[PDB]
């Protein structure tokens, strides 16, 4: 996260690190959905330009946790990955179409002040919220800027940004299946995602029954914080089908 | 269910120091 | 930079 703050205690409690085995690294931020399935971007897990296919047994999922590098006992629960599912329709060849993927954890992870569900949007909620101008928050143990890391989980909100100022910015295809999202260079405010993010939450607060609602998925972006440039999330509910398809099994 | 209510904040009715911001952009 | 993780976590 560039131009974010520390997060304060239990202030994301659904926020999941992935982390590589060997060597011991962060691979991803996640977020928890229910107490067995977790959510996250597709390329974390299968990206063939970076030679990136990493299977179950690669990974751990670390659950309530806020400094990045400590072992935080008696607040971090570990839990090991029983299956990986990645979107069918994920498009890693050109615009990450489809970025997302769930993993369902070997055993629950047990609810605590830390660890914590978020909720997933209905059309009406995706509806409601997803509008140009309202703001989402992002959160991930990702790099402090594009060219160090933190030392504590980092958050940033960031205002949705219209369709057409969205496809304006880059070359790449837009598709229905993401949105964009950040400052533009008149608004002075800053603030993105950065790699070590992706797969992390984008959350909005309903003002209507005041839960909190994971609209989007960290995805992509052409560096970070640049100016006239703004962070790529996938839409979560525009997906919702294939992940209560994977859930229901 | 429970989701999206948080232990140290909804739970507890307390705020977080940003979040009035989020609701503010609810235009 | 990484602290160790408990061995029961493979
Ligand atoms: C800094 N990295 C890049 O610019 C790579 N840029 C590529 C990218 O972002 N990729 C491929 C896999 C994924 C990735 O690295 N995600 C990490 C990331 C997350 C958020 C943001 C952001 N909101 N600024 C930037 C990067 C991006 C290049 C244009 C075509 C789509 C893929
Ligand atoms: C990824 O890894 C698996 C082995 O787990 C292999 O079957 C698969 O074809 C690899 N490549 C892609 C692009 O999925
Ligand atoms: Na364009
Ligand atoms: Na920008």
């Amino acid at each position: 996260i560039v131009e974010g703050s520390d997060a304060e205690i239990g202030m994301s409690p659904w926020q999941v690190m992935l982390f590589r085995k060997s060597p011991q690294e962060l691979l991803c931020g996640a977020s928890l959905i229910s107490d067995r399935w977790v959510l996250t971007a597709a390329h974390c897990l299968l990206y063939p330009p970076w030679d990136k296919n990493f299977t179950e047994n690669d990974l751990l999922v670390r659950i309530g946790k806020h400094s990045r590098t400590r072992y935080e006992r008696n607040i971090e629960k570990i839990s090991m990955l029983e299956k990986i599912y990645i979107h069918p329709r994920y498009n890693w060849r050109e615009n990450l179409d489809r970025d997302i993927a769930l993993m369902k954890l070997k055993k629950p992870v047990a609810f605590s002040d830390y660890i914590h569900p978020v909720c997933l949007p209905d059309r009406e909620t995706a509806a409601s919220l997803l509008q140009a101008g309202y703001k989402g928050r992002v959160t991930g143990w990702g790099n402090l800027k594009e060219t160090g890391q933190p030392s504590v989980l980092q958050v940033v909100n960031l205002p949705i940004v219209e369709r057409p100022v969205c496809k304006d910015s880059t070359r790449i295809r837009i598709t229905d299946n993401m949105f964009c999202a950040g400052y533009k260079p008149d608004e002075g405010k800053r603030g993105d995602a950065c790699e070590g993010d992706s797969g992390g939450p984008f959350v909005m607060k309903s003002p209507f029954n005041n839960r909190w609602y994971q609209m989007g998925i960290v995805s992509w972006g052409e560096g970070c914080d640049r100016d006239g440039k703004y962070g790529f999330y996938t839409h979560v509910f525009r997906l919702k089908k294939w992940i209560q398809k994977v859930i229901d099994q | 269910a429970d989701c999206g209510l948080r232990p140290l904040f909804e739970k507890k009715s307390l705020e977080d120091k940003t979040e009035r911001e989020l609701l503010e952009s609810y235009i | 930079d990484f602290e160790e993780i408990p061995e029961e976590y493979l």
